[PDB]
């Protein structure tokens, strides 16, 4: 599952360190748990690397905005204990 | 185990095509936070 | 965090303006190693 979910992001995305905004909709079945609707997104970024576009810190932001934004949206702010907690782009997002 | 859990499989049981209509999560963060590991 | 006003991180940005902005500037752009570099705000100001 992990090896298909990495070949289907490089398919589209490369392999330079690119992203894409098109979702990958995944489906798990399971004995004893809840109708879910979980949603990973990519980190926030500012600086480009390996080849994506100068505006990739605008891009993951609108693209994560798009699913965080609308209501009926539990949001899981993760933020390390190294940096100092006051930097936390999840915390960002969460307070906006 | 959750009595949330339990009504699932319940619904699931009966297989009409009803819902308990819970809201969406959205794991979001700093890149390399740690948030793919948490989900 | 504490009793900062909402437009911290715009007046801490437009504080680093006047003093980086200026040429013959030597820009230490200082990141730390545990957090990833494409987080570092350092290198965004560098670049800008």
């Amino acid at each position: 599952v992990r090896l298909e979910i990495e070949a289907e992001t490089d398919r589209v995305t490369g392999t330079n360190k690119g992203i894409s905004p098109v979702p990958i909709n995944l489906r798990v079945y399971s004995p004893h748990v809840l109708n879910l609707t979980l949603v990973d997104l990519p980190g926030m970024t500012k600086v480009p690397v390996g080849d994506q576009p100068p505006d990739i810190e605008f891009q993951i932001r609108d693209m994560l905005m798009q699913f965080v934004t609308k209501e009926n949206c539990l949001i899981l702010a993760v933020s390390p204990a190294n940096s100092d907690l006051a930097n936390s782009d999840a915390l960002k997002v969460a307070k906006e | 185990i959750p009595l949330v859990n339990r009504l699932q499989d319940a619904f699931s049981a009966i297989g009409q095509n009803a819902d308990l209509d819970l809201p969406q999560i959205a794991v979001v963060g700093g890149q390399s936070a740690g948030k793919s590991s948490v989900l």
